[PDB]
């Protein structure tokens, strides 16, 4: 029955070793709703598929510990996890019960996590300047739409410098925030054509005569939750004069609120048609807000706090923006909420442009799993970092194999199963790049292998996985074009890929019913 | 324990808001808002008596019942 | 390419020898039971004999051939 539980997962496993690596393919799944979404990471495809496995489902809420809490490793903990169980097949067959398998993982837990802080050579001074943050951002965006990677590292380096405010020597207050960052997307255009604008776009028509504000700063901003109508009584007043009466007491309303200064006015509900005609006479943009969630965050940037009520322009619930203009994105015009100095906003919008909708979706998604490592990058290991694109995986390989003959007992048989376990991880890279599998894998071991007349290592330990496809032959140092796997993502990931393949062997009976 | 609730509240007998603009609402809507400010300068003035200046003291509100949004400025400048 | 082995035998091996020993079981002692073995000759003889039963009657399970030697 144990061989059983791992053949359900096999067949979700092949789709994950396609997925992880930048030569990793997409796969289509249309969704209940009539609608065609693709997309690199899993954890996202995982909730679209149905799966009737309970064993499989284990993986899947393993898989959210590296999207909520992580912003990458989505792709490498599937694969980690479904190897360990082939890997384990060995160790059933000769009669091995499953509790010095899991007793064999948890001892070589201990091993990799310890030599993980020896693995780290350089550390990342945090000093989030323009150049320095391309270094951690590039690998994340990576692995997703190979060859764009070097323009949307601008576009994320900009907006992350911006959410993040000024200090320094402060490390208990937390800066960053995820949802802060909106991303929009607009069908026509090129990729060329992005930039990073500070605040949040609005796609909406203006929906009255005023296209725009002035160049004024500190232009005052009202948001009603109320939808704009006559003003009625908080007590009773059921409506059962009525079209007069409506034209004085709504002109009445959006003097008051002129006379003021008000040049904005957000109402987040529906507005009337006969709300159109004044605010055009009195110079008062018209903004509509349907989306609730959009006006929380509003609120950070202009200041402005959402009324109940109507009718009641309090200055304390104003905001201040210095300029409101309207400009043509991707072929159509919508008015933009913008600043420049003043009012320093932790809210930052990333446009984007393209001919084909579903590439700008991946895009999308690939910058929320961007922006989602800056979150990684405070005290708990931030700054420390180890090279990726195969070459960790390899490297460990010899020192786990050093600690199996060293540890005496039945555990030899687990650490050798462990370190093998780690060679899926290039096997990939050589599959997905079209390399051939008797190529790759050798020539990683007498790289990482070699005989050095001295105690200090030397020649170079960052050889990865090439994608090849160019220059000559081998691989090169990924160094060259800075790389990396952070330290948060890889350590994390291990103790993840353990508890996932540990759950599954530990279970021996499963009970179900007909569905 | 505070078992007050804190809450926006109503004349204890029934009536209504009768008014033309949206400036006297505001000062019929205060006067039921008395009786909820009333109880507060009685409770700040408990913390100020009892180890108000003294150091490595706190006063804190349990208050089972709900909070209005008025009384969270309040209680954050004590 | 698996490691795992059955049994498949001794279980009916054994099987196959309760069988057997339940029909010579009867047949021990002075206070047992006397069988009837007639095969394709029409003549009836009765005997106790543990040997003269297993020559008289043919079987084709493989546990009774070395019973039988």
């Amino acid at each position: 029955q144990i061989i059983k539980s791992i053949a359900a997962i096999r067949e979700l496993h092949q789709m994950c070793l396609t997925s992880m690596g930048p030569c990793g393919r997409n796969k289509i799944i249309v969704n209940h709703l009539g609608k065609i979404i693709i997309t690199n990471d899993a954890a996202t495809m995982l909730r679209e598929l149905d799966i009737v496995h309970p064993a499989v489902k284990v993986l899947v809420m393993a898989t959210e510990q590296q999207k909520i809490d992580m912003g990458d490793g989505t792709n490498l903990v599937m694969i980690l996890a479904g190897e360990l169980l082939n890997v384990s097949e060995k160790l059933i067959s000769m009669g091995l019960s499953a509790v010095e398998i899991i007793q064999g993982y948890n001892m070589a837990r201990k091993f990799t996590l310890k030599e993980l802080d020896e693995m780290v050579v350089g550390e990342i001074t945090d000093k989030n300047d323009k150049n320095e943050l391309l270094k951690m951002i590039k690998p994340v965006i990576s692995s997703k739409k190979y060859g764009s990677e070097d323009i949307l590292s601008e576009l994320v380096s900009e907006a992350v410098s911006h959410v993040l405010p000024v200090a320094q020597q402060a490390g208990e207050i937390p800066y960053f925030n995820v949802d802060s960052i909106r991303v929009v997307k607009i069908m026509g255009g090129s990729l060329s054509n992005s930039t990073v604008i500070k605040g949040m776009v609005f796609n909406r028509e203006p929906e009255g005569h005023v296209k725009s504000l002035s160049e004024d700063k500190k232009h005052k901003v009202a948001v009603f939750t109320c939808p704009l109508d006559i003003a009625n009584t908080e007590t009773k007043g059921t409506v059962l004069d009525f079209s007069k009466g409506e034209e004085k007491q709504i002109d009445a309303m959006m003097k008051e609120i002129a006379d003021m200064g008000v040049e904005c006015i957000v109402a987040g509900a529906g507005v009337g048609e006969l709300a159109l005609h004044y605010l055009n006479r009195y110079g008062i943009l018209v903004l509509k807000v349907p989306s609730k969630f959009e006006l929380r965050r509003l609120c950070r940037v202009c200041g402005a706090t959402p009324l109940p009520r109507l009718g009641a322009p309090t200055p304390e619930e104003l905001g201040l923006v210095e300029t409101v203009k309207t400009m043509e994105i991707g072929g159509d015009r919508v008015t933009v909420f913008k600043q420049e100095q003043g009012e320093i906003s932790r809210t930052s919008t990333i446009i984007l442009r393209g001919a084909t909708q579903n590439n700008l979706d991946d895009i999308e998604r690939a910058i929320d799993d961007g922006v989602a490592a800056v979150k990684g990058l405070m005290k708990p290991s931030g700054g420390k970092l180890l090279p990726g694109a195969g070459a960790t995986e390899i490297e460990l390989i010899s020192r786990i194999t050093k600690y199996g003959e060293r540890t005496p007992g039945l555990l030899q048989l687990a650490i050798k199963q462990f370190a093998v376990a780690f060679e899926v991880v290039p096997r990939t890279l050589a599959e997905t790049a079209g390399l051939d599998v008797n190529e790759v894998l050798p020539n990683l071991y007498a790289a990482h292998n070699v005989t050095e007349p001295g105690a200090v290592k030397t020649d170079h330990l960052y050889k990865g996985v090439d994608i090849d496809g160019e220059s000559d032959e081998g691989v090169k140092d990924i160094r060259e074009e800075n790389i990396y796997d952070m330290l948060a993502t890889k350590k994390f990931a291990i103790n993840v890929a353990t508890e996932a393949a540990t759950t599954v062997l530990s279970i021996d009976q499963i009970i179900m019913a007909k569905k | 324990i505070l078992n007050v609730s804190l809450e926006y509240e109503k004349t204890e007998v029934n009536s209504g808001f009768f008014y033309s603009s949206a400036d006297q609402r505001d000062k019929l809507a205060a006067s039921e808002r008395k009786f909820v400010d009333a109880k507060l300068k009685k409770i700040i003035d408990l913390k100020n008596e009892v180890c108000g200046m003294d150091p490595d003291k706190g006063f804190v509100i349990i208050n089972q019942k709900g909070i209005d949004p008025m009384s969270l400025d309040v209680f954050a400048k004590h | 390419a698996e490691s795992l082995r059955r049994d498949a035998a001794l279980k009916v091996n054994v099987t196959s020898a309760e069988g057997l020993q339940s029909v010579l079981e009867t047949n021990l002692g002075p206070k047992g039971t006397l069988k009837m073995l007639v095969d394709g000759a029409g003549n009836i003889k009765l005997t106790k004999d543990g040997k003269v039963l297993l020559t008289e009657m043919q079987i084709q399970s493989p546990t009774a051939v070395l019973i039988a030697r």
